[PDB]
């Protein structure tokens, strides 16, 4: 769960994260019909006055068994058309992005590991 | 196999590559300062050997080739 | 069948401006085959797109679950994966600045 | 003798039948799969095929942080950090994709849950991923690592402080100040360790237990 | 100022002697690729960062991390 106001630790190379900024990035919504975002969601985000689309990579609550729970909010931007801001992603990612119906195919080229 | 065969397949692959500039290719053709290469313009220009007139050319060997007089020799006593 | 000789196939028999496939060794749970190729513009990455869904879909493997091509909006990336493998079809600029070409060869060894 | 969690029931109302059926369910899988000895403090790696990849396994390595769960559907939660990131995984025991289960290292820690770690310090966590698995002798008792873990600032997880939770993996002399302690004391409970009728006397459950365990072989 | 003289030229030509053993993709931008991974990198940089290129060479190599076909 993901929702509006949560602060959200952006894993990429990407200008936008590795910048410091005063403001933790933050939600600001999340594009399911509920306000509530899972592992492979698109969320809008606050970064450095930006608005910038971002896709959920593993939160902290639990979610089924065999797959894994992080203790961070890990997220990777994207940008409008579809294509991510980033080039590598450092952290973790979950392989469960491979099921869901949506852009996954560009970020799981991007990982240096998978869990 | 004929002598000038291995001459002039040397100094043909030496014409068929492209970042030299073919001014000053004699058999004492040398690489760093004749035509001014890198060592890996060097090993590049090795794998413009072993291309068409080659495949046998072991590596301690073609470090310190450095004019095509050598190569037309070590190729023409290789074989 | 539909393997990565008929993807070669394919593609060459397309003319796919630039080819370059890396093994993805059994470990690293992704695929097996990583396919990357370009082409000259956005008609030609995207026709060819639907050409290959469009052999896939017709040729065989019918249990196998149909494909959807991902980014059909954005004009510089596509990718479309399979069982196997999974192909990216986008620009040599792109992949200028995606670099996957020494990610997938060099997974910790790279920036 | 060393009977595994998972076959002792929570107690509750239900029919013994239904454990008999479970635990032929549970001595039918560990036939194909060997289900090792390991306690809460362990460090496990467990090999996993995957539903995403076509027919590619998967190891995971971490410490076995919780054991819940009873009967077939019985789990256990491993814990690690790798790339600065702190990941955990919810292994059922008995789902037919894991393929093995080595124990690590095998040791039992000071308490039963070692839910806390989430809040100690990250070197408490971490665990190299090609770690040999160290050579335990055949007859002997288990290692009992006792390890106060040094605690990260204050706003934890839950209040491990509580003595509802009888954390005892705290160096919290470290980490606590003694107004807080003696605060953290307020909440107690001391009758609760002294009634008898809370008890529940797993004795007669291992007997039939282990005649179950007989008679599967 | 590598890890030493002969070694980097070794696996320069032994990345080619796989170059020629390349089989299905296009060995000139393969080729021309190997170049840009060499010619723009191995000029003018410190003896501590021409030892981690080297050994991303060696891995490059090997190929244990995948292989290109
Ligand atoms: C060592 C040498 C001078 C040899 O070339 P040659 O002209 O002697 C040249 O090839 C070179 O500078 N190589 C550096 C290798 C290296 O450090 N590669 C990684 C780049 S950080
Ligand atoms: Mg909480």
């Amino acid at each position: 769960a993901i929702q509006k106001m949560t602060r959200v630790r952006v894993v990429d190379n990407s200008a936008l994260g590795n910048s410091p900024y005063h403001r933790a990035p933050r939600c600001i919504h999340v594009y399911k019909k509920n306000g509530v975002g899972k592992v492979g969601d698109q969320i809008l985000l606050a970064i450095k006055g930006q608005k910038k689309k971002a896709l959920i990579v593993g939160h902290c609550m639990p979610g089924p068994r065999m797959t894994p729970r992080f203790d961070s909010n890990n997220v990777v931007l994207i940008e409008d058309n579809g294509n991510p801001v980033g080039t590598r992603i450092k952290t973790p990612i979950p392989t469960s992005l491979r099921k869901r119906e949506g852009e996954y195919s560009k970020v799981l080229a991007i990982a240096q590991n998978f869990v | 196999l004929t002598l000038e065969g291995i001459q002039d397949r040397v100094l043909y692959v030496l014409k068929l590559y492209d970042k030299i500039d073919p001014e000053k290719l004699s058999v004492n053709s040398h690489f760093m300062k004749d035509l001014g290469l890198d060592s890996l313009d060097q090993v590049e220009i090795i794998m413009a050997m072993e291309d068409e007139f080659g495949f046998e050319i072991p590596d301690i060997d073609a470090e310190k080739l450095m004019c095509p007089q050598e190569i037309v020799d070590y190729i023409a006593d290789k074989k | 069948k539909f393997d990565i000789d008929m993807m070669v196939s394919l593609l060459r028999q397309e003319n796919a401006r630039d080819i370059c496939v890396i093994q993805v060794p059994p470990e690293m749970r992704y695929t097996d085959y990583f396919v990357i190729v370009s082409g000259t513009s956005t008609r030609h990455l995207h026709a060819m797109a639907f050409y290959v869904v469009k052999m896939y879909k017709h040729l065989k493997c019918k249990r196998d679950p149909h494909v959807k091509i991902e980014g059909k909006d954005t004009d510089d990336w596509l990718c479309v994966d399979f069982g196997s493998m999974v192909i990216h079809l986008m620009l040599p600029e792109t992949r200028e600045i995606y670099e996957l070409e020494k990610l997938w060869t060099l997974r910790s060894y790279d920036d | 003798r060393f009977l595994s969690p998972e076959f002792i029931p929570r107690r509750g109302r239900t029919d013994p039948l239904k454990f008999q059926i479970e635990r032929k369910d549970m001595l039918e899988r560990r036939k194909v799969l060997h289900i090792p000895e390991f306690y809460v403090g362990s460090i496990l790696r467990v090999t996993t095929a995957d539903p995403y990849a076509s027919g590619k396994i998967s190891q995971f390595l971490g410490i076995c942080i919780q054991r819940s769960g009873r009967g077939l559907g019985a789990t256990f939660i491993l814990r690690n950090v790798i790339e600065g990131q702190g990941v955990e995984i919810c292994f059922e025991l008995y789902n037919p994709r894991v393929q093995e289960i080595q124990v690590v290292k095998l040791e039992k820690r000071l308490d039963d849950s070692l839910l806390y770690l989430r809040d100690a310090l990250p070197e408490y966590s971490t665990f190299d991923v090609n770690m040999k698995p160290v050579v335990q002798e055949p007859n002997q008792k288990v290692p009992v690592n006792e390890l106060k873990v040094k605690m990260k600032p204050k706003p934890w997880s839950k209040r491990w402080e509580r003595p509802n939770f009888n954390i005892k993996g705290i160096r919290f002399d470290l980490c606590l100040t003694e107004q807080q302690m003696k605060e953290a004391q307020k909440w107690n409970q001391p009758w609760l360790e002294f009634d008898m009728m809370r008890e529940y006397d797993t004795s007669k459950i291992e007997a039939a237990i282990w005649k179950e365990i007989e008679a599967s072989k | 100022a590598p890890w030493s003289r002969e070694a980097v030229l070794s696996l320069y030509r032994a990345l080619l002697r796989q170059g020629r053993q390349l089989r299905y993709t296009d060995r000139d931008f393969y080729f021309a690729s190997i170049r840009r991974e060499f010619r723009k990198n191995q000029k003018l940089e410190d003896a501590e960062a021409r030892e981690r290129q080297l050994e991303k060479g060696l891995v490059f190599l090997n190929g244990k991390l995948g292989r290109i076909i």
